[PDB]
RNA sequence: CUCAACCUAUUCUCAAACUUUAAAUGGGUAAGAAGCCCGGCUCGCUGGCGUGGAGCCGGGCGUGGAAUGCGAGUGCCUAG
RNA sequence: GUGCUCUGAAUGUCAAAGUGAAGAAAUUCAAUGAAGCGCGGGUAAACGGCGGGAGUAACUAUGACUCUCUUAAGGUAGCC
RNA sequence: GAGUUUGACUGGGGCGGUACACCUGUCAAACGGUAACGCAGGUGUCCUAAGGCGAGCUCAGGGAGGACAGAAACCUCCCGUGGAGCAGAAGGGCAAAAGCUCGCUUGAUCUUGAUUUUCAGUACGAAUACAGACCGUGAAAGCGGGGCCUCACGAUCCUUCUGACCUUUUGGGUUUUAAGCAGGAGGUGUCAGAAAAGUUACCACAGGGAUAACUGGCUUGUGGCGGCCAAGCGUUCAUAGCGACGUCGCUUUUUGAUCCUUCGAUGUCGGCUCUUCCUAUCAUUGUGAAGCAGAAUUCACCAAGCGUUGGAUUGUUCACCC
RNA sequence: GUCUACGGCCAUACCACCCUGAACGCGCCCGAUCUCGUCUGAUCUCGGAAGCUAAGCAGGGUCGGGCCUGGUUAGUACUUGGAUGGGAGACCGCCUGGGAAUACCGGGUGCUGUAGGCUU
């Protein structure tokens, strides 16, 4: 690859959109994801290596591709980091750890983290 | 050997001091200056325009032209085997004003005010000072106790 | 080969090391500045000798490895392999210049590094037993033989390559202001956080 | 460096920013009936060879260069010269760079 | 676990073209009547304003506002 | 290469004069194109000039031999 | 065939370099100034944006994660005083900047004076404050007459172009032409700016010890000759004899370094001849030591009284051999 | 006793972690019709007021790190001027004046301007 290409394309999403399209990368999931997609500031995500499992038919043009999510996840009064005037830092208690990251995915999904390994 | 550029052997003096760079604060732009007041040269190295030369740098002068942004100067500058008064545009980053005439013009105040006083109370005060008299013959008390014996030490090798 | 030490004895040349602007130096002739047992801890060595200048000049690194070497070898068949410890405490920074072999372009090129040391200035140590305390002045005489100028041999006041006093020394260690780590020690003062005091003190 | 083949600048004849037109100054040939040619001639006629110096050392390798601009009203269309400082390859009205593209395989 | 890297707290020794700090000696300015303080007038500059700034016309204030020493200023011509 | 010399044919460049055109004229422009130079041959008992690197034979060494960049030729017969 | 030229600086000249016009750090001794063929480097450019405003962002680096993806591809979060970038040398400066990304533009325009820098307080170049126009940008305050600052450049004369319903062009008038006035450009890099190849052993003149080629003098790197320490050698054994790593000296019989004396002249290699001196002693006198049995030899001491040769080759000093 | 808005000096004000916050306020927060901007009303812009001090913010704390200010280092280092001082030199002592900086040991930890609020 040489600079100035173009090479990925991304998107944000955020709201009820955000989370019936992450409701559907669980389903895909089967709300499995195993020990350490959870980074230490509290987000995690996954891949998927093929789209057309869940949702939209397959396109005969369109190819084969696979992605990535990333969810950032927080906490209310986290805008005051990107807040333009009289901006701060969020504060020590108020943030996201690995393990209350955990908590919530599994008490929100009801799923299975720490497999057999 | 060397260059006759203008910031040549400029290394320190158009410097910052240590943890002072960054925005210059405003009240050195909200002074005002009329013209006649005694101004010293210093000449910061965040702002670069207007700046007076390595030779002016450290100087004192007297402002005689406000314009927008700068100053006219008029400094004594030591040619070879003559002093001579040159003119200078300077900003007012590059300024500041002087206390030893702002000491010299309330001391003048307070003399006039001293001198109004006697003249209505009717005696005659002292106006001029005076440098640094001798000591004035006194008494030393020991307070009963003996004065403390001091002794040179012997010489040890330490370091 | 190398010129005559007089040469290059005194310090007059404003110290130039090897940087940016002074490149292609060759490497020094002393490469080990400590030698016999590093690993002694605090006590084990308590007697501190040192030989220490009294003039204001610059040692070469082939005389500070010639010293270094001889001092050694008694040191090693006089109080045994791992009874001392000894460290050069003068590193040869400053490089010095020869013009080739009439005056036109005549600035130097690097030939060698010495290290200047002034009147008060520790040259070498060594650390030791106390019963060594002979054996240290004899090794550090025959090799004061190896140095121009003149140098003198002063037992210190202290505790082994430490800063304090050998007399205060054991009562610091029992009050455990000073706590032992390597060849040398640390300093614990009463104002750190109390929870490191609560990890010590206990 | 590339300047472009228009701008908009002052205009002395009607004390005014106007666009002009912009060429590169080009030295026009001599008269002959200039009044140092005409000496020179004078000089350089019958014997005795060279009689003014022949310059013969050029250590310069690059020209000032001048633009001449004229400004575009058709009644007052009064032209000016304007220069720039050195540059070995002039460019008059070329192709303006961008900063976005894929550059270079 | 032996060794490493790495991190942390220490330790030995340095810098004309490094530096937080930082002298001694040094460089400039000030130490009054061309100063001080009252009135009034002019302005096309400045302006919320009788503004601000500058200039000008009057008036009154001498304890001559550190030490020590000393008569100064000023022009032309000019050799080596 | 530098000289010297020969060929001139269609042939580039090439002064004065002459020719045509524009203009009121000074003047300008165009066509016309001598020698020379350029282009093409010759010439060293003209001036002069005349190469490097590898590996290759039953001890070893060398290199008849080969492979290589290579210039206008790569120093021949002799001689030291 | 004629006339002329054939730079300068220079640890003599030449050769080499440019220290010849500039810039940064140091030297440089805390104002400024400050030399050397001192040190470490840069320049004769580059840029319609890399100039001018406005807006919005944050950089280098690191940590933790995410399909292919690993040390490196892209996405996200956290830490990040700048450790990045700002055209280039270096220094300074700079973070809701001066950096990066967009938007709009041409203050890189037309003018008079003042000032600073080098400085003689001349010029150029560069720069700084204003003032008068016409504009750009921004909601605006403002900012902007090139590059964040310190370098990036050039007189007279001549040429060329631009401007003035301008002046003159000689007795008047018209029209070409020419001259003039103002502002740019064509260049002098020996950069305050001749237009310039050698050789002289055939040489010349004015000079120069301001300056080389001997001696002498200072120095002693180099040469030579000594000493101190003792790791080792010496079958053992540091020191009979030696002495590695180091270090202190002396000498002026080597060669350098320097340029003080001498260029209106100190005759310039070697040999021959002849005298005298020195000692750091080869022999001989008197001794001490030994790894001194004798003989031979080696190391020291007092010691320069006395002697130290004949040849081959080479101009040789040196050398080598009989 | 405090807070908002705009500040001045620009860490005694920063950084790390912990506790408390009455009333006004400042925020977090709810939403995208309009204005205006995005890949995404997250940021920016606009329209609100159900809930909340969790966070920002404020105050306090820490034998806290930094910073500020003293002591010590130390009349030490260095230095002005002087000598027919010493020393073979290298350098050193003295006379006359000036006089630092680490390590180590204390104390402190935002003052304050203008305008407008709350605190019975
Ligand atoms: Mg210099
Ligand atoms: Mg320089
Ligand atoms: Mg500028
Ligand atoms: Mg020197
Ligand atoms: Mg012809
Ligand atoms: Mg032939
Ligand atoms: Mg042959
Ligand atoms: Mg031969
Ligand atoms: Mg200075
Ligand atoms: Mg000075
Ligand atoms: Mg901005
Ligand atoms: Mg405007
Ligand atoms: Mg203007
Ligand atoms: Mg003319
Ligand atoms: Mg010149
Ligand atoms: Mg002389
Ligand atoms: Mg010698
Ligand atoms: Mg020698
Ligand atoms: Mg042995
Ligand atoms: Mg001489
Ligand atoms: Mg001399
Ligand atoms: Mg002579
Ligand atoms: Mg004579
Ligand atoms: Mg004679
Ligand atoms: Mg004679
Ligand atoms: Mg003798
Ligand atoms: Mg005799
Ligand atoms: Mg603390
Ligand atoms: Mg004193
Ligand atoms: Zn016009």
């Amino acid at each position: 690859i040489r600079r100035n290409e173009k090479i990925a394309v991304h998107c944000t999403v955020r709201g009820a959109k955000a989370e019936e399209i992450l409701e559907k990368g669980l389903k895909v999931r089967e709300y499995e994801l195993r020990k350490n997609n959870f980074s230490d500031t509290g987000n995690f995500g996954f891949g998927i290596q093929e789209h057309i499992d869940l949702g939209i038919k397959y396109d005969p043009s369109i190819g084969i591709y696979g992605l990535d999510f990333y969810v950032v996840l927080g906490r209310p009064g986290f805008s005051i980091a990107d807040k333009k005037r009289r901006t701060g830092c969020i504060g020590a208690k108020h943030r996201i750890s690995k393990e209350e990251a955990m908590r919530w995915f599994q008490q929100k999904y009801d799923g299975i983290i720490l497999p057999g390994k | 050997t060397n260059t006759k550029g203008k910031r040549r052997g400029t290394r320190y003096m158009f410097s910052r001091p240590f943890r002072k760079h960054g925005v210059v604060p405003l009240a050195t732009y909200m002074r005002i200056y009329k013209k006649g007041d005694i101004v010293d040269i210093k000449g910061m190295g965040t702002v670069q325009k207007g700046m007076p030369h390595k030779c002016y740098h450290g100087k004192t002068g007297r402002v005689y032209n406000v314009t927008q942004h700068a100053v006219g100067i008029v400094v004594n500058k030591q040619v070879k085997g003559k002093i001579l008064a040159k003119r200078i545009n300077v900003r007012i980053e590059h300024i500041k004003h002087s206390k030893s005439r702002d000491s010299f013009l309330k001391r003048v105040k307070e003399n006039d005010q001293k001198k109004k006083e006697a003249k209505e109370k009717g005696t005659w005060v002292q106006l001029k000072r005076q440098p640094a008299p001798p000591r004035e013959a006194h008494f030393v008390r020991t307070n009963g106790k003996e004065p403390e014996l001091l002794e040179p030490i012997p010489y040890e090798f330490m370091a | 080969g190398r010129r005559p030490a007089r040469c290059y004895r005194y310090c007059k040349n404003k110290p130039y090391p090897k940087s940016r602007f002074c490149r292609g130096v060759p490497d020094a002739k002393i490469r080990i500045f400590d030698l016999g047992r590093k690993k002694a801890k605090v006590d084990e060595f308590p007697l501190g000798g040192h030989m220490v200048s009294d003039e204001y000049e610059q040692l070469s690194s082939e005389a500070l490895e010639a010293a270094r070497i001889c001092a050694n070898k008694y040191m090693v068949k006089s109080c045994g392999r791992d009874g001392f410890h000894m460290r050069v405490r003068l590193h040869p920074f400053h490089v010095i210049r020869i013009n080739k072999m009439g005056m036109r372009g005549a600035f130097g090129k690097p030939q060698g590094t010495v290290a200047r040391v002034h009147i008060g200035q520790v040259i070498m140590s060594i650390r030791t037993k106390l019963q060594n305390e002979e054996h240290v002045i004899e090794a550090l005489r025959r090799a004061k033989f190896k140095f121009p100028g003149r140098q003198k041999i002063h037992i210190s006041k202290k505790w082994g390559f430490t800063k304090f006093n050998a007399d205060e020394f054991e009562d610091m260690v029992a009050k455990k202001c000073l706590i032992p780590d390597g060849c040398g020690v640390k300093y614990v003062p009463s104002h750190g956080p109390l929870d490191k005091w609560r990890v010590l003190h206990s | 460096v590339n300047v472009p083949k228009t701008r908009r600048t002052f205009c002395k004849k009607c004390g005014k920013h106007q666009p002009h037109k912009v060429t590169q100054y080009k030295k026009g040939k001599d008269s002959l009936y200039a009044q140092g040619k005409r000496r020179y001639d004078r000089k350089q006629s019958g014997y005795g060879g060279q009689t003014k110096p022949i310059f013969r050392k050029k250590a310069k390798t690059t020209k000032k260069i001048v633009l001449r601009l004229e400004c575009v009203e058709p009644n007052c269309r009064s032209k000016r010269m304007l220069a720039i400082k050195r540059c070995k390859h002039f460019e008059l009205g070329g192709d303006k760079k961008r900063k976005g593209q894929v550059i270079q395989f």
